[PDB]
RNA sequence: UGCGCAGAUACCGGGAGGAACGCCGAUGGCGAAGGCAGCCACCUGGUCCACCCGUGACGCUGAGGCGCGAAAGCGUGGGGAGCAAACCGGAUUAGAUACCCGGGUAGUCCACGCCCUAAACGAUGCGCGCUAGGUCUCUGGGUCUCCUGGGGGCCGAAGCUAACGCGUUAAGCGCGCCGCCUGGGGAGUACGGCCGCAAGGCUGAAACUCAAAGGAAUUGACGGGGGCCCGCACAAGCGGUGGAGCAUGUGGU
């Protein structure tokens, strides 16, 4: 985006829930163009998730996103020959998008077996602190404060 | 800002033992105020800086001072 | 073992590292700090998070000896000049006052070759 | 590398010693040039203005001569803080006989005597006379919006210049006098001479060789120059190639 601000596209929202979060979500599990396959997964595990727990899945996934959220990162400034690795803030929508990443990339790597299996538990952890997205997150928060010594080069 | 020169009297430039008036030519620390401040003309800011020279040597006005800021 | 409770804090902030010392009202020593007493060692010493660090070592340090009151004197031109002075006035210790006192020469010594 | 537990750095107090003068400070001043910045006093040179007083062409230039002459360097004796050739280390690097970092001798300072070079530059010899103005400034005098001298700047008339530019501070118009140039390289070399303790300076060729050497300006290219700005160029992100088996094209054989 070298002229424009590059507006951010505008999701529909939920067929289901009627919100746009969950869309993107779905998007970020659909493969290969199969956004069928990808709902058919994420609302298999709502069903996994509003069961097995005996609260609303709704709240769990906005309460799993959000606690996965990191309020600050690490990215490289070319200064004076090497580069240096340098904390600052996170956008809300940046915020957003490494999120709902991290919670597929993390319940891909369970070891459940079917799909919505994984996204229902690691929905589950990620919403009570633990699971694999939960550790990116708290990584990434680690490195920031540790680099700390470079918040003079926020730009 | 008002100039030294403006706001005051009747003065002898060359007395180095006048140190009331010239105190008012010393900034915040010891140093000799350039002529945009002081408003003395070209002969008159090289009289200035002599006489407070010599009452630089008497203890009279310092040399310098320290700055209470930032 | 002493109970000054209240002194001097003395900023030495170069490019290469910023250092505080915390004295008794007639210059003493009492405790100090610099970016080497905290962990750091090499360029990262004269960064002005050291500084900070720097200054709160030293003001919890003194805290002990019972200091409340400080006046702080500065000197030299560098990061985390301001970052310790900044640190220097939330540790705790109120802040009295605040001078630099830089040594300036009045063109005497020659400098290195580094220097022009 | 170096320094620090024999206690450094940082801080307060006392003392020693050498060098240079912050602010003022200027686009400023002075000087024949080199050059001259804390302050006081002594000795001392130049220069400018006002009065229109005195002498009555006593003037200008200037080959030789003589005196001066930044820095570095030379001799003797001091001195020696900081810096710092050479040099000792540490790094960097392909190498590093360097740029960077830790040290350090001469020297940098003083006296006296040498040396005599320089981008010693305004790359513009000195003196006089004539040729629009405007503006900033330093310093005199005046009946003191201003007028009138003497310096230092910037625009610019006429004019000059190849052009850049110069333009009452001439690179304009004139006159007097001195110094100097005559294609590039060889070469500021060789020889002789004069001078120097030395390093070296002043004077200063030739054989040979080349169709050039050069000045200013022009369009353009380029910049590990500047400002501004585009492209899936980067970044953000998603899927790949590089690995496997195979298809196919190329190199090689
Ligand atoms: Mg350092
Ligand atoms: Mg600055
Ligand atoms: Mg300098
Ligand atoms: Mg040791
Ligand atoms: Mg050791
Ligand atoms: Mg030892
Ligand atoms: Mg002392
Ligand atoms: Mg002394
Ligand atoms: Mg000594
Ligand atoms: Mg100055
Ligand atoms: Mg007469
Ligand atoms: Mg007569
Ligand atoms: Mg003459
Ligand atoms: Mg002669
Ligand atoms: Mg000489
Ligand atoms: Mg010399
Ligand atoms: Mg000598
Ligand atoms: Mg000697
Ligand atoms: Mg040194
Ligand atoms: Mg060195
Ligand atoms: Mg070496
Ligand atoms: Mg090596
Ligand atoms: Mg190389
Ligand atoms: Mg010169
Ligand atoms: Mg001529
Ligand atoms: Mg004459
Ligand atoms: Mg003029
Ligand atoms: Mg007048
Ligand atoms: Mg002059
Ligand atoms: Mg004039
Ligand atoms: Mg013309
Ligand atoms: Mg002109
Ligand atoms: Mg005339
Ligand atoms: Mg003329
Ligand atoms: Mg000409
Ligand atoms: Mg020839
Ligand atoms: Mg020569
Ligand atoms: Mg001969
Ligand atoms: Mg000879
Ligand atoms: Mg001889
Ligand atoms: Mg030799
Ligand atoms: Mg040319
Ligand atoms: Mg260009
Ligand atoms: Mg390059
Ligand atoms: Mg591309
Ligand atoms: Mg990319
Ligand atoms: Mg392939
Ligand atoms: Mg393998
Ligand atoms: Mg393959």
């Amino acid at each position: 985006a070298r002229r424009r601000r590059a507006e951010v596209r505008q999701l529909q929202p939920d067929l289901v829930y009627g919100d746009v979060l969950v869309t993107a979500f779905i998007n970020k599990i659909m493969r290969d163009g199969k956004k069928n396959l990808a709902a058919r997964i994420f609302y298999d595990a709502c069903k996994i998730i509003q069961e097995k727990t005996g609260q609303e899945p709704l709240k769990v996934f906005k309460q799993a996103v959000e606690n996965v959220k990191p309020r600050m990162e690490v990215r490289s400034r070319r200064v004076g020959g090497a580069n240096y690795q340098v904390p600052m803030e996170v956008s809300p929508r940046r915020q957003q998008s490494l999120a709902l990443r991290w919670l597929v990339q993390a319940a891909n790597q369970r070891p459940e077996r079917r799909a919505a299996v994984r996204i229902a538990h690691e929905l589950m952890d990620a919403a009570e602190g633990k699971g694999g997205a939960v550790k990116k997150k708290e990584d990434v928060e680690r490195m920031a404060e540790a680099n700390r010594a470079y918040a003079h080069y926020r730009w | 800002k008002a100039k030294v020169k403006a706001t005051l009297g009747e003065f002898d430039l060359r007395d180095y033992r006048n140190v009331e008036v010239l105190k008012r030519f010393l900034s915040e620390t010891g140093k000799i105020l350039p002529r945009r401040r002081t408003g003395l003309s070209a002969k008159e800011q090289r009289i200035l800086a002599k006489t407070i020279k010599r009452a630089r040597i008497l203890g009279l006005l310092p040399f310098t001072e320290k700055l209470v800021r930032k | 073992k002493r109970q000054v409770a209240s002194g001097r804090a003395y900023i030495h902030a170069s490019y290469n590292n910023t250092i505080v010392t915390i004295t008794d009202p007639d210059g003493n020593p009492i405790t100090w700090s610099s970016g080497g007493v905290i962990g750091y060692k090499g360029s990262r010493k004269g960064t002005p998070y050291a500084a900070q660090l720097a200054a709160l070592d030293a003001a919890k340090k003194a805290m002990a000896y019972g200091m409340q009151s400080v006046d702080v004197i500065v000197r030299g031109t560098g990061a985390g000049r301001e970052q310790a002075i900044r640190a220097l006035q939330a540790s705790g210790l109120q802040v009295k006052s605040i001078v630099d006192d830089t040594p300036v020469p009045h063109n005497g010594c020659r400098p290195k070759k580094k220097f022009r």
